[PDB]
């Protein structure tokens, strides 16, 4: 009839099983976000960094040549500053668990900086709008206007 | 990518059915797709979404679920400009262009940076570029102010009724995709959803092409409102589904169709074959149970051959050449069916890559054609079975060019390979008709080729009390150099021996191979 009662953590804490898969118990929202950020960190930290900071339209900054072409398509449609807008724009309660998101990222690398690819470590720290502009170019203009439906 | 959604009176227990099942490349880094499971005292979410996404685009949990399939829409149009005078052609007179000087730094081999200047010209359309040809071209991009993305998925996936649900996707801030859903309520629903312009004339055909610059015309300014794009809900049939084919065929029978939407929302092209054998694995069975649901979902047939064979086969027995009659008897003997011990399925596959062109989607060569009267038997036949005969002269040779031999064992070619797993693979192409999908690679010169394409994240829940669902990443939940996480699940996949989902506390702890407790 009812679904079954709810779990109600009391404390924070991930607990990953054999695959690697991570099961975040959060107090509250932001607190989860923040151990979704660290999962996410652990298992995939150096293409979310470096992803990220494509999305800030430092690809060609970070990394040289062969990401250039990409920093050129995200500048020229103005998406790396659309995101700073888009991140102002969210709601309070909101932009708080974007926020925790970010941090958990952050923090994962801080108490793990071994685990970080040297040639990703230049983007951390990150933030809520880095977090806003990586979907933002993903939805936007990777799905919908790709680069090569413009160009050719 | 395939999505199925079950409505409760489908199924033997009379609960809601839901296949996540999106299809994306194994190795592009923005496409990988990660597993997790969040839990706080007010909401619940398990699935999968795109690394770095804050919020789980594939999920469930005990009250509801969705998944996503790519839809295509048209949400941006290119513009060709006509320059003149410095500037360009707009309604009768040469207006100017808005230009901004901006920069950004390229990293040197030797670690330095240097400075480089970028201009930036934009039209009344959009920013422009120039292309290799020397088109100059303006790119309009709709929904460049709905900042709401992720938050609309959040309470999309965290609501509490559909009708909650279907008040988030309104806001319209989701700019493309197809999504299904369904929840322990006995709700099932199809919505072709995102951000369209809203348009006076022209078919999609039309804007997909380079619409003429110079007129205020064609600059459109709005957008539609959810109630104006395709959507289905507990129809008739009793299941939702979609196979990246056109929105024409939802659910079975139809309840609606082409005439009734502005005709740039999407094609109206042959469905595919996989599509096709969606539409028919769904109408076809009744009582579904979650395991006949899941078995359902590992068919692999050859449709192609059973579209063709019949008129292939005899036409190439009284060819002259002994190794083309060979060839003949080979493919006729075969159960049509994408198995790792097919002998006949690599010299098929060579076959249709030239009477059908290399994707499989060339139509110019059936006897019949398609027609959404007959959505799922047609197109039928072979035109030309003479050509179609010299098309199988070649494909021998390059069959065996690129194998070995005309009858190599499918999966002594086709290989799953993630570091040192090395196992035996099934199903293939989806355009060929197989519904379990793994686009291989070309060959080796060895003859051994793998996934670049396909089945990644797998899952198939049942909205009973608890919720029961299981699942499979065939690339593993990390790609972190050194992680014991990334082929350990590939060979449990060659098996098709998934992995039962865990969303309840006791079970979660009665798996735990880790405990990292933490602090915000
Ligand atoms: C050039 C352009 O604009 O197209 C970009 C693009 C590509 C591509 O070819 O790069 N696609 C894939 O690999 C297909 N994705 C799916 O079938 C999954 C859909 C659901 C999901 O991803 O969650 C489509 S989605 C959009």
């Amino acid at each position: 009839q009812a679904p079954i009662a709810a779990y109600k953590p009391r404390s924070n804490e991930i607990l990953w099983d054999g695959y690697g898969v991570p099961h975040i118990y959060g107090v509250d929202a932001p607190s989860a976000f923040y151990g979704y950020g660290w999962a996410q960190a652990r298992s995939h930290g150096d293409n979310i960094l470096r992803l990220y900071g494509e999305a800030r339209g430092k690809g060609a900054e970070y990394w040289g040549p062969d990401y250039e072409q990409t920093t050129v398509w995200l500048l020229t449609n103005g998406v790396p500053e659309r995101a700073q807008q888009w991140y102002a724009q969210q709601s309070p309660d909101f932009r708080a668990n974007l926020d925790a998101f970010a941090a958990g990222i952050n923090a994962y690398a801080q108490q793990n900086p071994d685990d970080i690819s040297p040639e990703v470590r230049q983007v951390l720290p990150v933030s809520g709008a880095d977090v806003v502009a990586h979907a933002h170019r993903l939805m936007n203009f990777l799905y919908v206007a790709s680069p090569g439906r413009t160009l050719g | 990518s395939n999505s199925w959604a079950v409505a409760p009176g489908k199924t033997a227990n009379g609960n809601a059915l839901l296949l996540q099942n999106p299809h994306l490349s194994w190795t592009t880094d923005y496409f990988t797709y990660y597993e997790a499971h969040l839990v706080t005292p007010d909401f619940e979410i398990y699935g999968a979404t795109q690394i770095g996404l804050p919020v789980i685009r594939f999920a469930f949990n005990q009250r509801m679920g969705i998944t996503n399939t790519v839809n295509g829409m048209v949400g941006a149009t290119n513009y060709r400009l006509t320059l003149q005078d410095g500037g360009y052609l707009y309604d009768g007179q040469v207006r100017p262009f808005e230009r901004r000087q901006a920069s950004y730094r390229l990293r040197q081999a030797d670690g330095s940076t240097v400075d480089k200047p970028l201009e930036i010209r934009s039209s009344v359309h959009g920013p422009v570029f120039e292309r290799a040809d020397g088109t100059a071209v303006a790119v309009r991009v709709a929904g460049l102010d709905r900042p709401g993305m992720l938050e609309q998925y959040f309470d999309m996936i965290t609501a509490h009724s559909f009708d909650d649900y279907e008040a988030a996707m309104a806001r319209m801030q989701v700019p493309t995709f197809n999504i299904v859903y369904a929840d322990r309520e006995g709700t099932i629903n199809y919505s072709f959803n995102g951000v369209a312009p809203k348009r006076a004339e022209g078919d999609i055909a039309f804007w997909q092409g380079n619409v003429p610059g110079d007129s205020s015309r064609y600059l459109w300014t709005e957008t539609h409102p959810l109630d104006d794009l395709p959507r289905v809900t507990n129809p008739p049939g009793g299941f939702v589904q979609n196979s990246n084919d056109p929105p024409w065929t939802p659910t079975w029978p139809v309840t609606y169709c082409p005439a009734n939407h502005p005709s740039y929302l999407a094609p109206q092209t042959p469905h595919s074959l996989r599509a096709q054998q969606s539409v028919r694995l769904m109408s076809e069975n009744d009582d579904l149970t979650l395991e006949r649901f899941m078995a359902l979902q590992f068919s692999h047939r050859a449709v192609m051959a059973d579209r063709t064979l019949p008129d292939l086969i005899p036409a190439a027995l009284i060819d002259p050449d002994p190794e083309v009659q060979a060839a003949a008897r080979l493919l006729a003997a075969w159960d049509r069916d994408f198995t790792s011990d097919s002998r006949a399925a690599l010299l098929f596959e060579e076959w249709a890559r030239l009477f059908a062109g290399q994707n499989f989607a060339g139509q110019a060569a059936f006897a019949t054609p398609w027609s959404l009267d007959k959505p799922v038997s047609t197109p039928y036949g072979v035109r030309d079975p003479k050509a179609a005969v010299d098309q199988l002269r070649t494909a021998i040779a390059n069959t065996k060019r690129k194998y070995g031999a005309i009858d190599r064992p499918f999966g002594d070619a086709s290989r799953m390979i993630l570091n040192d797993v090395n196992v035996p693979g099934a199903a293939g192409y989806g355009n060929l008709g197989s519904f379990r999908v793994f686009t291989w690679s070309d060959p080796d010169e060895n003859g051994i080729r793998t996934p670049v394409h396909g089945e990644t994240w797998v899952a198939m829940i049942e909205f009973s009390t608890p919720v029961r669902a299981y699942g499979l990443m065939s690339y593993g939940n990390s790609r972190q150099p050194g992680t014991t996480h990334y082929s350990d699940q590939i060979e449990r996949v060659s098996r098709a021996d998934f992995r039962e989902l865990l969303l309840r506390r006791e079970q979660v702890e009665a798996a735990v191979q880790e405990r990292t407790p933490f602090n915000f």
